[PDB]
């Protein structure tokens, strides 16, 4: 578990929403960071309440379901299978299912994942996401993750997130990261326009 | 010029290979499960990363670490006597 | 409590001050001006005399203003101012002597594990942020897992009360717990960084006889990386290139520094 | 014989202000049983510290009075610019060392490779 953060960044101009990430990503690798595979993060929904289920591919085999504000129960593979059988018993929703797909870059222990959540078959946004896997503290890593992306991300760089919460000597969890996941994807499905 | 430390190497490295089966690790940790590599079963739980705790998670051979350890013996042996002529 | 003593001390100075810099008005007055090779020059010279000498008793007298706010027997006495004094001499004069030591050659181990893990658990007792778990998984030969809050876990490895090898790790990592995996690697290359600087550390600290200070300033040494990922570079800003704060923290004085930057 | 009374009064002089600096820090934890043994230390350190002294002086009275029939030349007359039985003891002591030396060069590489095996073996062993 390493201190990460995640935030949308508007296109702007014209620019269309791969040739924003284009401009992005190579403004990343002009910053000497070498690209180490990729990563795709897919995420189902449930109008039950309402669940979420994401699994980030960083993880090979976990796969997390959030409930909310509820907790998070990180399980194997195997659980799509038993949600898949409960299925018949299961709520299902409607095409809400939210993805971001984008190259993974490394730039001296520093994880940068800039990605499109594209929507279904349609892109809109863009989530980027700042891990540090020798930082296990969290909640005062938050002056490296803030100059890091002053460096890169520049303006809209986010002023922190809620997952870190209460100032607490708290470890920093796979969990957490979930979360902020979860509230940017609230975010592109609703934001519309 | 026989090298018992690599032959001694040799017969613990195939004994651990056979004791990887009957090995008490990968047997059931908790109760009804699969019986198989318990670290791997908490890695899963834990959400490990894709090489980092998990990667091959052990799968060299007999000949590579062999290779490796007579690599380092007359790596040491080299600087030895450069030190020592020095 | 002695802020109180401190702050009755910078008085008693603070009336001397104003009772000179008051007789210093008067008493530059009385001699009058002095020819000073030109009139404007004469004129201007007096006055600015004058005028320091008037600040100066407005400045002396606020300090009495805000000093105010923050605020068989006599031989026992004697024995007392004494014994501060010896102290006090002998500190300085020690401090003042091996720091130039004029000594240039020797010539003109066997230690017990209880000795060495009375001084182990002496040092952890200090220091209540790390924490030292003893083990000897190998011979006399101890092995130190000493972990930093939520941020190190230093592996030293004793040949005798002695340093001979130290493996910093990640807190989230796994020092195997068993049997210490003596040899390995952090796979971050900042924790790598610090085993680096932990080695140039044990190198630089050694003392030759007493082998208790060394570990002591070592402990101390590697207590002040308790404030990585959020301490600056004092030359460079927080990230000076993708490394922390401070791979490198300088003896003597506990600062962090980048290994790129210097030190 | 002067040469090594040179080298004395050298080492005596080298160890007198080691021993005021030991004094030194005797006196700084001093603080206030273990008082007698303080207090004896301290006396044996001045002890010593005064036959020092009577050493260090008698060695100087030595060197001074000695002053060899070969001491014309003044200092910086001596140093070189650009512009018997003994030998051949020195040169037998050499050779026997050399041998000895060889010898010993031996003895540690053969304890160097059974530590090293000893060490390698009882690490595979786990």
């Amino acid at each position: 578990m390493g201190v990460t953060c995640v935030s949308q960044m508007p296109v702007a101009e014209g620019k269309s929403v791969q040739q924003t990430v284009e401009l992005l990503t190579r403004k990343l690798e002009m910053l000497g960071a070498e690209k180490q595979g990729t990563f795709c993060v897919d995420c189902e929904t449930y109008h039950t309440k309402l669940m979420y289920v994401m699994h980030n591919s960083e993880y090979p085999l976990s796969c997390f379901a959030l409930f909310e504000n509820g907790p998070c129960l990180i399980a194997d593979t195997n659980f799509d299978v038993l949600m898949v059988k409960l299925k018949g018993f299961f709520q299902s929703a409607k095409a809400s299912k939210i993805e971001t797909r984008g190259t993974r870059y490394q730039y001296c222990d520093f994880l940068v994942k800039v990605g499109t959540v594209t929507m279904g078959p349609s892109a809109r946004g863009i989530s980027v996401e700042v891990e540090y896997g020798p930082c296990v503290v969290a909640s005062d890593c938050w002056s490296l993750l803030l100059e890091f992306l002053q460096s890169f991300l520049g303006s809209h760089t986010p002023g922190a997130p809620a997952v870190f919460g209460n100032r607490h000597d708290a470890v920093y969890g796979p969990a957490d990261t979930m979360v902020q996941y979860m509230e940017l994807f609230n975010k592109i499905r609703k934001q519309q326009q | 010029d026989h090298l018992y430390v690599l032959e001694h190497n040799l017969h613990l490295l195939i004994r651990e290979f056979h004791k990887q089966t009957l090995s008490s690790i990968m047997m059931p940790h908790p109760a009804s499960a699969p019986f198989g590599h318990k670290r791997m079963r908490l890695s899963g739980p834990q959400a490990f990363d894709k090489n980092e705790i998990n990667s091959l998670q052990s799968s060299e051979g007999l000949l590579e670490k062999i290779i490796k350890q007579a690599k380092h013996i007359f790596l040491r042996s080299r600087a030895a006597a450069t030190i020592d002529s020095l | 409590v002695s802020v109180n003593l401190e702050a009755f001390s910078q008085a008693i100075s603070a009336i001397q001050a104003l009772r000179s810099s008051v007789s210093r008005v008067f008493d530059c007055l009385k001699d009058g001006m002095r020819n000073k090779e030109t009139l404007e020059g004469r004129e201007k010279a007096f006055i600015a005399h004058f005028q320091d000498n008037l600040h100066s008793v407005n400045r002396d007298l606020n300090e009495l203003e805000r000093l105010s706010n923050l605020v068989l027997y006599s031989q026992l006495l004697q024995a007392y101012k004494w014994s501060n004094k010896l102290q006090y001499h002998a500190g300085l004069a020690s401090g003042l002597l091996n720091q130039q030591s004029l000594k240039r050659s020797a010539n003109q181990l066997v230690l017990p594990p209880q000795y060495v893990d009375d001084v182990i658990s002496r040092i952890d007792r200090m220091f209540p942020e790390m924490s030292i778990h003893l083990s000897r998984p190998n011979g006399t030969s101890a092995m130190l897992l000493v972990t930093l809050g939520k941020v190190l876990k230093v592996i030293v490895v004793m040949r005798s009360l002695f340093i001979d090898r130290t493996i910093v790790k990640g807190y989230n990592e796994n020092v195997y717990t068993e049997d210490l995996d003596i040899w390995s690697k952090s796979n971050y290359q900042v924790f790598q960084k610090v085993t680096d600087h932990a080695t140039t550390a044990l190198l630089h600290y050694q003392l030759p006889q007493m082998p208790d200070v060394v570990v002591r300033s070592f402990m101390t040494w590697l207590r002040s990386y308790i404030k990585l990922f959020q301490a600056p570079c004092q030359r460079c800003g927080k990230f000076l290139q993708d490394g922390l704060p401070p791979t490198w923290r300088d003896f003597r004085t506990l600062e962090a520094f980048h290994d790129t930057c210097r030190q | 014989n002067t040469a090594s009374l040179c080298r004395i009064g050298q080492e005596t002089v080298q160890d007198i202000v080691y021993r005021t600096m030991e004094i030194f820090q005797l006196l700084r934890n001093m603080q206030l049983g273990t008082y007698q043994d303080r207090l004896t230390k301290l006396q044996d350190n001045l002890r010593q510290l005064s036959v020092l002294f009577r050493k260090l002086r008698l060695v100087y009275d030595k060197c001074n009075e000695n002053c060899g029939g070969m001491d014309p030349i003044p200092v910086e007359q001596l140093i070189p610019y650009v512009e018997s039985e003994e030998r051949r003891e020195i040169a037998e002591v050499n050779k026997k060392l050399k041998q000895k030396n060889q010898q010993l060069k031996q003895i540690m590489d053969q304890l160097r490779n059974l530590i090293w095996d000893i060490n390698a073996m009882l690490a595979m062993r786990n």
